[PDB]
DNA sequence: ATCGATGTATATATCTGACACGTGCCTGGAGACTAGGGAGTAATCCCCTTGGCGGTTAAAACGCGGGGGACAGCGCGTACGTGCGTTTAAGCGGTGCTAGAGCTGTCTACGACCAATTGAGCGGCCTCGGCACCGGGATTCTGAT
DNA sequence: ATCAGAATCCCGGTGCCGAGGCCGCTCAATTGGTCGTAGACAGCTCTAGCACCGCTTAAACGCACGTACGCGCTGTCCCCCGCGTTTTAACCGCCAAGGGGATTACTCCCTAGTCTCCAGGCACGTGTCAGATATATACATCGAT
């Protein structure tokens, strides 16, 4: 029984840097993504192509939700609600929010 | 004919001159460059990598570690209120967030 | 078995506990799933455009970070 | 050396009263 | 072809006894790279718009005074004024 | 007597597309913003140029208070606060709130 | 001299906004970030003049000086 | 007698002019001048098409620079690819 | 001598609309719209035709740089208002 | 509000794969001379800017009633954090394969460049009509009944 | 439910000044020809992305439970808003003076270009230690009591 420990899961995960979501579903959703717009040929994938599409996916969510805590905190609760994060990104800008 | 001194080292610099100077006359901003145009962009490149590299010890230093990492980069570069507004747009890959607990 | 479903609900709480998010409500996880599908439709909609002007069929890390810069968010190390 | 001076403003952006 | 050798040179001089990992080194190195392409646009609008050819040393230092903020670029157009006046000097 | 009638002054607003600010202040505070940077000396000011820089502050004005005005409805009240617009600000971007 | 954009200008300016009530504390910021916004763009345009030997900011330096920033500016640009 | 060998308004020699004295490459191709005319001809064509609804919607013969706001305000497309811009006098959306 | 679009944008717009009149305020609007368009796409295609290490620009160029700078579907109508035009050049 | 057992900070061995240096080699950088032109510099003129005076007037400022609004307190039920059991797919490693990136040789059709020619585009004039303004009239809510 | 007075819409009138059409000039677009080379094309080689298999195991899934909090309501205090009166400086209109923006002409010193030689920078190789990891020890702690 380890009480009010999402201070330190906050704490572990802000002091480390290693990427938080897998790299086979990541890779297996972008090649899903991908296939649409290729006109139906399949293409290849470089190894550091696959690591920096994640890095700049990870880095524009974790940006969107440390913003959106603003908000959330800007309305006198603590949770997160989806309307929040789509005012976030509305107020970001078309190409910043989008 | 004379000895073989670069303008690096004519300039009290590290950075090449002769370098920079190839990569505008090859960057098709002008068709013609000035002599003391690669000096300038030589020593303002070198003074803001002196800049980053003495954050980036000053930020390593504490840790106990003698090697530069990208994390100690991401440290140093969000601690300054200049460098921020520099690469504000910019993201550096395996950089953790700085640790910030709202009241 | 889709690949949106993917990203589980442990992965978007360690990205929000990364971002400093207290407590997260349950209808977080199905909201960004498509955000992060947006913003993964329009990098690689770039990215095999800079593909498709060279007589290439591969995606490099060249092309990525091209079509992120050209979007406004670039990366560094690459 | 002169090296330019720091200082921590409550505002994140140093865009007035530095 | 990339530059590693004048980081590590610079890096010794500012710190005798730092390193630096492989990956940082090239996060320097496209670092570099960005801001010199920004600078030269810069510079390349700048000589654009005065119906100018040549890109002298006025050029690149309004460049990096509209380009970089407020108190390093007055540092930096120092180091700038500090090199040109050395260069042409021998 | 004339009940809740900002909606009319709203829409009448809405519609001109005229400049709201007046001119003369408007010059006399570019001119002394402009007199601090170039250490001293007196500069002169195009007719065009103090005209589009007044239109300029006036879009960058109502970007602002439209997009905080939704921020202090999404709080819940109708009023807008000063911290309401700084948190739009901080949260707009580098570029786009500053 | 800042107190130019006086009360009324700026209630105007919130009306075309869209919003509909104003607090008595926004007169004090308002301007601020007006003379900060202010700041910024003559500053650019007042370098982008200085680069060239002149002594008059011309609204074509005005409007590069908005691009360079990233709000375009349209109508003046000739 | 080429500027409308294609059946474009938009002249091929100006902005072939335009694109040798811009520094953007020490080459330029034969069909670049050409696509780039077709592709700014349909731009503002599509522009001007919708501005004239948002002009004869008013009871207006002449355009203003108010109807050009509300037409590249009221498609998404146009707005999306000019988000950044300040049209000079044109009034904000009627938006409540 | 000034230069500008004002002849160009006056004939399409009188081939779009035949009683339709312009300002001048809008005129010069057009005019820097149009010149900030050219300028983007061009921009854009000498960085696409230098990291592609070329030194040309065909058309080809600046085709995958309006496909990869306007949105979806006006890019759609773009690249096919484009070719309809070369391939029209071509028949001489 | 003191005490512990849970977690936290630090000290010591290991071993490793990336880091630092050293060597060999060559292509890009430097020394030297040319000839050509974009830029520095002086004249000038006149267009645009600044400054000031008088007269008006809508806009700003000030004061005051009030009722709508922000905010604090409180109860409620729900939805999310936490712990444990279970299972599943990520991940390591090892092998094999070939589609395709990458380098090289070649030949050419394409584009830069120069001279002569002229017609489409730009500057100036005008002239008139579409649009702003104002007065009168009919309508339609909105506070009033 | 039921209704009249300013708010709004529409019509006609007058005006007036900016838009569009026309004319003359003129230099940038066109035509013709030539020459050098960037790239299209082919072809050849080596590699890195892909596919599979086996195994391992840590993370994910689900389920139950407890309680912290979003939400709705109520009450009280107050402070922007509307309205009236008084004050003022923004603006219009006009004039005068001159500062330097813009243009022209002359000259010349900087720079592209070319060649010639060579050393600073890159590929490769290899020894070596900074740090990731495991284990043990000293110390602050936050919930039960």
């Amino acid at each position: 029984r380890r009480r009010q420990g999402w201070l330190k899961e906050i704490r572990k995960l802000q002091k480390s840097t290693h990427l938080l979501i897998r790299k086979l579903p990541f890779s297996r959703l972008a090649r899903e993504i991908c296939v649409k717009f290729t006109r139906g040929v399949d293409f290849n994938w470089q190894a550091q192509a696959l690591l920096a599409l994640q890095e700049a996916a990870e880095a524009f969510l974790v940006h969107l939700f440390e913003d959106a805590y603003l908000l959330t905190l800007h309305a006198g609760r603590v949770t997160l609600f989806p309307k929040d994060v789509q005012l976030a990104r509305r107020i970001r800008g078309l190409e910043e929010g989008l | 004919r004379a000895k073989a001194k670069s303008r690096s080292s004519r300039a009290g610099l590290q950075f090449p001159v002769g370098r920079v100077h190839r990569l505008l006359r090859k960057g098709n901003y002008a068709e013609r460059v000035g002599a003391g145009a690669p000096v300038y962009m030589a020593a303002v490149l070198e003074y803001l990598t002196a800049e980053i590299l003495e954050l980036a010890g000053n930020a390593a230093r504490d840790n106990k570690k003698t090697r530069i990492i990208p994390r100690h980069l991401q440290l140093a570069i969000r601690n300054d209120e200049e460098l921020n507004k520099l690469l504000g747009k910019v993201t550096i890959a395996q950089g953790g967030v700085l640790p910030n607990i709202q009241a | 078995r889709d690949n949106i479903q993917g990203i589980t609900k442990p992965a978007i709480r360690r990205l929000a506990r990364r971002g400093g998010v207290k407590r997260i409500s349950g209808l977080i996880y199905e909201e960004t799933r498509g955000v992060l599908k947006v913003f993964l439709e329009n990098v690689i909609r770039d990215a095999v455009t800079y593909t498709e002007h060279a007589k290439r069929k591969t995606v490099t890390a060249m092309d990525v970070v091209y079509a992120l810069k050209r979007q406004g968010r670039t990366l560094y190390g690459f | 050396k002169s090296r330019r001076i720091s200082r921590r403003p409550s505002d994140w952006w140093v865009v007035k009263s530095e | 072809e990339s530059y590693s050798v004048y980081v590590y040179k610079v890096l010794k001089q500012v710190h005798p006894d730092t390193g630096i990992s492989s990956k940082a080194m090239g996060i320097m190195n496209s670092f570099v790279n960005d801001i010199f392409e920004r600078i030269a646009g810069e510079a390349s609008r700048l000589a654009h718009y005065n119906k100018r050819s040549t890109i002298t040393s006025r050029e690149i230092q309004t460049a990096v005074r509209l380009l970089l903020p407020g108190e390093l670029a007055k540092h930096a157009v120092s180091e700038g004024t500090k090199a040109v006046t050395k260069y042409t000097s021998s």
